[PDB]
């Protein structure tokens, strides 16, 4: 998992591009959803 | 003894010297050939003071326009941030103060934020004066140093003054 990239900063997944870190995001660390 | 943690961002416009600066203070070291960051890169490192142990959880952001929106994920709950410009580039400097403006009004409250100028060593094609940059930071309670990531200077003391700063 490379310490650099679209890495989530709350679990530090890594995702592929920026659209699937805010996708990602979005569904499981913001206020439940949305 | 004791150990405190801090997330801390970094900030500011393309090519000014971020990733330089951090991995200077993380490892000791400096390319002159280092790529640009693509989204956002983690590091840590720890400074010592007054018998406490001060963990830095960093991310080192991309500064290209296109990854604006992405900073507010990276500086959520950062309690520290370096916003970087370069001393040779006064529109890195506007495009700082602008971090600096973000910072106030969408960051945590107590962030700690310090503006370094870097590429000081360069200072022979200085384009921002020192005391215009002071002037700003002194108006705005920013630790102000300026840097450079290349031959080392000021890279230990502005993460050593944000340490003294935060609360601990
Ligand atoms: N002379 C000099 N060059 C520096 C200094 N700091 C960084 N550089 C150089 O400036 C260029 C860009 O540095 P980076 O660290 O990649 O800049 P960055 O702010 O991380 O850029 P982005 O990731 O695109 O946002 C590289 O060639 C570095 O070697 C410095 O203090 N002095
Ligand atoms: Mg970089
Ligand atoms: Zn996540």
């Amino acid at each position: 998992s490379s310490s650099e990239g679209f890495i989530c900063p709350q679990c530090m997944k890594s995702l592929g591009s920026a659209d699937e870190l805010f996708k990602h995001y979005e569904a499981v660390h913001d206020a439940g959803n949305d | 003894n004791k150990i405190c943690q801090f997330k801390l961002v970094l900030l500011g416009e393309s090519a000014v010297g971020k990733s330089s600066l951090v991995l200077r203070f993380v490892k000791g070291q400096f390319h002159e050939f280092q790529e640009s960051t693509i989204g956002a890169a983690f590091l840590t490192q720890t400074v010592c003071l007054d018998d406490t142990t001060v963990k830095f959880e960093i991310w080192d952001t991309a500064g290209l326009e296109r990854y604006h929106s992405l900073a507010p994920m990276y500086y959520r709950g950062a309690q520290a941030a370096i916003v970087v410009y370069d001393i040779t580039n006064e529109e890195s400097f506007a495009r700082a103060k602008n971090w600096v403006k973000e910072l106030q009004r969408q960051a945590s409250p107590n962030i700690v934020i310090a503006l370094s100028g870097n590429k000081a060593d360069l200072a022979n094609k200085r384009a921002v004066d020192f005391q215009e940059a002071q002037s700003y930071a002194d108006d705005n309670s920013l630790l102000f140093m300026e840097t450079s990531a290349k031959t080392s200077m000021n890279v230990n003391e502005i993460f050593m003054a944000i340490a003294k700063k935060l609360p601990k």
